[PDB]
Parts: C-alpha cells; structure tokens; sequence
RNA sequence: AGGUUGACCUCGGAUCAGGUAGGAGGACCCGCUGAACUUAAGCAUAUCAAUAAGCGGAGGAAAAGAAACCAACAGGGAUUGCCCUAGUAACGGCGAGUGAAGCGGCAACAGCUCAAAUUUGAAAGCUGGCUUCGGCCCGCGUUGUAAUUUGGAGAGGAUGCUUU
C-alpha cells in the first residue's frame, strides 16, 4: 500500500491547464472535434440568462 | 504537631536511639513471616505524607525482600553463546527491590490498590518496607473524592505497571534534556523515531 | 456460628430435575421384551440413563 | 386438543395451572407409548403438548418472579438472579453519586465562579 | 472477692454479615526479561536490536501531564501528536554504521488534590445493623476522621463594596 498513489502538481500549472481548457471550449471546432453535438448551438460560448 | 519532630529523627539514622530502634525491629521482622499485615505503620510520618489516612480501607503490609542483584536461570550458570566478557553474578534488576516487595504485596492481596510504599529497615540479606492498600469496594473511600480516583479500572496493579512511585522512578518520567529517550515511554519514544511517514502528496 | 444470611443466594428452588416423567420413556416393543411378558412376567423399558 | 394458549394462562394461578402441567404431562408420557406402539396423527398432538409445558412452565417461573420482586422492592440485598445484570464492569463501576461527589471547596468554587454565558462583539 | 475483677495491645477461629481477586482477549498500550541468523574480508567492540520469542498488568484508548523544564532571548511556559529542525550536534574496531533535542508553524487545549498548623468554646467526620424512614444502636477514629491551606501562594489584620 505504500506505492504512490498520487501525483503531486505544481498550482500554476493546474491553473495553465485550466485557463487552456477554458480557452480551447470557446472553439467551435474543438468542440466537434472532441465530439459534442453542437451544429445547433446559435453561439460559442453559450451564455444563457440568469433569470432563466 | 508531632510529625515535624518524628520526620527530623527518622532524618538522623546513625543516631543511637535510632539505630537501636531499628535493630530491634529487625530482629522482629526477621522472625516474622516475609509478608505479613502490619496492624499500624511504624512510620506514621512517611506513610501519612505518602498517602495513608487512619480510615476503614486503608490497610499497611510489612514485607521483606531478599537484595541484591539478579541471575539468569540458564543451566549451570553458563551461556552457551557469543562471549559476554561478565558472569551472572553481576547482572542488575531494572526495577527497584521496592517494586519487588510491591508486587509480592498485591499478589498477596489481589483485592486491593497498592497507593505507594516506604523503606521501614534493612539488614545484610533483606530489605524491609510497608506498603499502603486501599480497599476499592469500600463504602467509606468510594466516597471520598480525595481517593476514589484508585476505585476506577484504569488503576488495577498500578504496581505492576510502573504506575507507582519507584515505577517512575525506574522508568525515568522526569522532565528536560537528561531524560530525552524515556520521558514519554521509551519503547513508545523509540516506535515514533523508528516509524517510516509517507504522504500521499509526498 | 452456622451460616444466617441476610439474603437467600437462589430466589426460587430449582424443580425435580429428574422426575418420573423423564425417568420414563417408553417401553421396549421387541420380541424379548414380548416373551419375557409371557414366560417371566416382566415389563421391559426404556428409561433415562441417570436413572437408578 | 392440547395447544394450550398463554392468553388462557396468564389469568390463572399457581395451582391448577399445576394441575394443567400435570395433566399435559400425563397424555404427554401416554402418547409417546402411542407413538412407539403406532404411526398416526398424534406426533402434532405430542409436538404441541411439548409447547405446551413449556408455556405453563414459563408463566409459573414469570409470575413467581414477579411476586418475588414485589417481595424485595423495599429490601437492600436482593437475590443473584432477581438483581439486574448489565456487565461485571458495570456492577463493579462506580455509582453515579459517587461519581457526582466533590470537595467542600470545589463546591464553593463552582458555586460562586461558574462557566457563564457570554458573547464577544466583533 | 484482690490467688479477684477488668481495660488495652498483639495474634487467632467461624460454611459468621457483606464484598472482592483469579480466566478469556491481548491488533493498539505500560513494564520486565531477552537472542541469534544478518552486516562488518573472517571476527570476541559494534550491527541486527534496547527487535523476535518468554513473563506480568489495563483500557476504549493506554501512557504522559500541570516544570527541581527550556533557555541565555526584547525571554518562552503542563502533556501528546504532525511538519520542520535534520541525516544536523554527537557516538563509532581495521568502520561498517548509528543518531537526538531547544526554537518555529500546526492539531488540541484545562486545571488541580494532599503531607507538613490546635476545631480545642465542645470529631464538627465515617463503615455497618435495626427502622415507625423521624432517628436509634454496635463501632472506626485523638498513634487524627471533617472544615482551612498547597507556593500561582497563603495565615493574621485593616477596609468598604460585591456574590450565592
């Protein structure tokens, strides 16, 4: 039990990867590419109202 | 009081009223038994400041204990090992002959709380001491506050587990620098410095 | 002094623990308890072990 | 026949339902004799005659006990088995008062310095 | 009656009245006792190891614990545990090796009881037995049970307000 289970990551780095990701949603290609159903989708990114 | 004065002379062992008192009471527990229950303390001082209260519940044992040190039972005396560079005849006890005649005391009265004990004489072959029982079941300490602490479970053979007075003498529970390994518990001291920690974000 | 206790150890007396019930089961229906009936007059039983 | 049932028991008292134990004894001790001499029915009827001494031995010893305990209610040594049980360490555990008793001075302590309530602004 | 009648002290008896101990479990805990294989070219220091086996004693935790402490600072402030101190100070044949602690951050925090005093204008204290539950008895105890005091103080005064 005592092989490592966990990896340790530097807090920038998650934050860059997460900032990347962030980014790399707001493209629609990426998107089919990845595989999501979104040919009608009318805006990417889509913000929806908070009323809603 | 009269204690003040019975603890300056019982101070003064090399005086002739002493030394006569305790030749004459060695002689008498020399030809009683090796355990026997003393009907009063002979040192009212030392087992007052040690604890002992003339209430129903607090009984005083007289025992002697053979001194000196120890041997181990190994066939003819010998170790058939590497070699030690000593004989058996020098080999020491870790506990204190106290502790011994503490034991011996509960054992023989299995149905008390040994509370401490006080050296009373001593000869060539034994040492002499009386040790202090407390009565758990009895009415008159489980409800005094002062002493029903030993009528708890936590508190059985306190003699047996160094949880008297030569215990932690013996087991070195004094504070600072020169009792560092044994302060804590020793074995428990040296599992803590032995252990391997690892963390999971290591 | 003989023993005057200021409560009884055992509240209620505990039953026969062998009685008659019990040291009687059944009797034997084989054919030498049948012809000990007619040539000896003699029943046989069987009965509880610890029975004298 | 023979299924006594212990509505019908818990109303008597001590001796007829003695005379019931005996008498479901007796054709207890007959029907095993019919039970070795024939094959028929009667293992049901044996089957409830056993339960059925068990239940009026059961309502004897409840209600001898129950008179027992109204027989030492107000007494100071009861009996081994009519004294409630819990556990050997919790018989020999202190009692509450004398867990609940202090010193003199820790009284007055506690008597005129208490925890009290109180709340810090921020 | 005095060759008698008793009081204490010590030691005994009882299937006396009421209780308690033993064994199990033993992963963790507190002690005692205690190796060798192994690693040092081999090997009596050493290492394995203050371990395994053996023995005694507890609990849901145990143990420790309110300084005869650390320090040398502008001083911290019971105990325990984690990180760090630190593979450091230090110890060690012919060297293989061994190896803490103060400070600092954190989890959690909690403080107290006796002996040594004359209540002396009143043993004020307590086990047990019987109770009509008001109490009454047999006793323990003055070779000291209550209240008071514990070093942070306290005892005595003075003083005027607060507290239950």
């Amino acid at each position: 039990i005592w092989r490592k289970w966990h990896v340790k990551i530097n807090q920038g780095q998650k934050r860059f990867a997460t900032a990347s990701a962030l980014a790399a949603s707001a493209v629609a290609p990426l998107l089919m590419a990845r595989g999501h159903q979104v040919s009608t989708v009318p805006e990417v990114p889509l913000v929806v109202d908070s009323a809603a | 009081g009269a204690l003040k004065y019975l603890e300056e002379l019982s101070k003064k062992k090399q005086s002739d009223v002493v030394r006569f008192l305790l030749r004459v009471r060695c002689w008498e527990y020399r030809q009683l038994n090796v355990i026997h229950r003393a009907s009063r303390p002979s040192r009212p001082d030392k087992a007052r400041r040690l604890g002992y209260k003339a209430k129903q519940g607090y009984v005083i044992y007289r025992v002697r204990v053979r001194r000196g040190g120890r041997k181990r039972p190994v066939p003819k005396g010998a170790t058939y090992g590497k070699p030690t560079n000593q004989g058996v005849n020098q080999l020491k006890y870790q506990r204190s002959l106290r502790a011994t005649a503490e034991e011996r005391v509960g054992r023989r009265c299995s149905n008390l709380r040994v509370l401490n004990s006080y050296w009373v004489n001593q000869d060539s072959t034994y040492k002499y001491y009386e040790v202090i029982l407390v009565d758990p079941n009895h009415k008159a300490i489980r409800r005094d506050p002062r002493i029903n602490w030993i009528c708890n479970p936590v508190h059985k053979h306190r003699e047996c587990r160094g949880l008297t007075s030569t215990g932690k003498k013996s087991r070195g529970l004094n504070k600072g620098h020169r009792f560092n390994k044994t302060r804590a518990g020793r074995r428990k001291t040296w599992k803590r410095h032995n252990t391997l920690s690892l963390w999971r974000y290591r | 002094l003989s023993r005057a206790p200021k409560y009884p150890r055992k509240s209620i007396p505990h039953e026969p623990r062998l009685d008659e019930h019990k040291i009687i089961i059944h009797p034997l229906n084989t054919e030498g308890a049948l012809k000990k009936i007619e040539e000896q007059n003699t029943l046989v039983f069987i009965v509880d072990v610890k029975a004298n | 026949n023979g299924k006594v049932k212990a509505g019908q028991l818990w109303s008597k008292n001590k001796e007829e339902l003695t005379k019931i134990l005996g008498e479901l004894k007796t054709e207890l001790s007959q029907l095993r004799i019919q039970k070795i001499s024939s094959s028929g029915a009667k293992l049901n009827k044996i089957h409830d005659l056993r339960k059925s001494i068990a239940r009026v031995l059961t309502v004897i010893n409840a209600k001898q006990r129950a008179q027992l305990r109204l027989f030492y209610k107000n007494k100071k040594y009861l009996p081994l088995d009519l004294r409630p049980k819990l556990t050997r360490a919790l018989r020999r555990r202190l009692s509450k008062e004398d867990a609940s008793r202090v010193l003199e001075k820790t009284k007055k302590r506690l008597t005129h310095f208490p925890q009290r309530k109180y709340a810090v602004k921020a």
